């Protein structure tokens, strides 16, 4: 609960699309 | 002097369509309530990476048909040391079938149009996917994609067989893709036969990296004397007016001299000869103020100008 999703190709972090 | 202890009871779940959860526990005999001792997740397959986190969970986008494997370890990082612990480790298996069944050459092309008529004054994105059938793939397996966006999960239905009836294509219509997204298209196609089993392929595709921009339409064009104007109109895209690179190709049919003008306006006036055929073209990009770079339209289909006479 509560962490961004880790992009691992693009060593890279994701959230939300607002 | 003391030591690191590792974690413990480390999974991975997939959770999704390229979505895996990576769960573990604090190791019991370690302290309890230290706040800043920290997890590290490397991942060793399929390609290499390398992050932080303070939760015992970890959610990660990432191909899956290749296998899986991933490490974590507990840390404490001082400025001056870094303190680790023995990895432990999990891995998911590449998943079950004989060589050369997979799928080969996945290509996919999303685009941006509209409705029709007083529905709503909105955008749907279609989704364009090819591919060649696996090159030792016994002459019966069908082959079946879904593509995950976000939350959204679907399974293609249109598809555009061969000649001994399978499917190499897949067309979406109306897709659950946001016009305007940074996300990640994820896309997984399975099959399936009587004899051999087959290998499941799968491909993350980043939109800027395959949205089909459409070309800039209403190109207009005239010549009075010597001044020269060219008009056009923004492309159908979600993407609003100030958000396009547009390159204007201006070229004289008579000697073939080419004038390229960069631009991020919608019309361009300036001097040219009168006693010239030109044909213009325009196309456009999205600006990298608005996404990262991305691919070209196609050239407007050409007008002609000068030479009215």
């Amino acid at each position: 609960v509560d962490e961004c999703w880790r992009i691992i190709a693009s060593h890279t972090w994701f959230c939300a699309e607002e | 002097k003391i030591s690191l202890l590792p974690p413990v009871n480390f999974t991975i779940k997939v959770t999704g369509l390229a979505q895996v959860l990576l769960q573990w526990k604090p190791n019991p005999d370690q302290e309890q309530r230290n706040v800043n001792l920290e997890y590290q997740v490397k991942i060793n397959a399929p390609k290499e990476d390398d992050y932080e986190t303070r939760i015992t969970e970890s959610k990660a986008v990432t191909i899956l048909h290749k296998g899986f494997s991933a490490s974590v370890r507990t840390i404490l990082q001082n400025d001056h040391s870094l303190l680790a612990s023995s990895w432990a480790s999990a891995e998911l298996h590449a998943p079950p079938g004989s060589p050369g069944t997979s799928i080969v050459n996945l290509t996919c092309t999303t685009n941006t149009t509209e409705d029709n008529y007083s529905r709503l004054r909105s955008y749907q994105v279609s989704l364009h996917c090819t591919w060649l059938v696996g090159t030792d793939a016994p002459e019966d397996t069908q082959y079946f994609l879904y593509y995950r966006y976000g939350s959204w999960t679907e399974e293609c239905q249109e598809y555009s067989k061969d000649t001994l009836g399978r499917n190499i294509a897949c067309w979406f219509p109306r897709t659950f893709i946001l016009s305007k997204g940074r996300d990640w298209l994820a896309v997984l196609v399975n099959g399936s036969s009587k004899h051999s089993a087959i290998r499941p392929f799968d491909q993350l595709f980043a939109l800027h990296a395959i949205d089909q921009i459409n070309p800039p339409l209403n190109v207009t064009a005239e010549i009075e004397g010597t001044r020269l104007s060219i008009q056009w109109e923004k492309p159908v895209s979600a993407f609003p007016i100030h958000c396009f690179d547009y390159e204007v190709k201006i070229h004289n049919t008579r000697n073939g001299y080419l004038q390229i003008e960069k631009l991020m306006t919608n019309a361009f006036i300036s001097i040219i000869d009168d006693l010239s055929k030109y044909d213009v073209q325009v196309r456009a990009a999205v600006s990298s103020m608005c996404r990262e770079a991305g691919l070209w339209s196609e050239w407007s289909q050409p007008i002609y100008v000068g030479f009215s006479r």
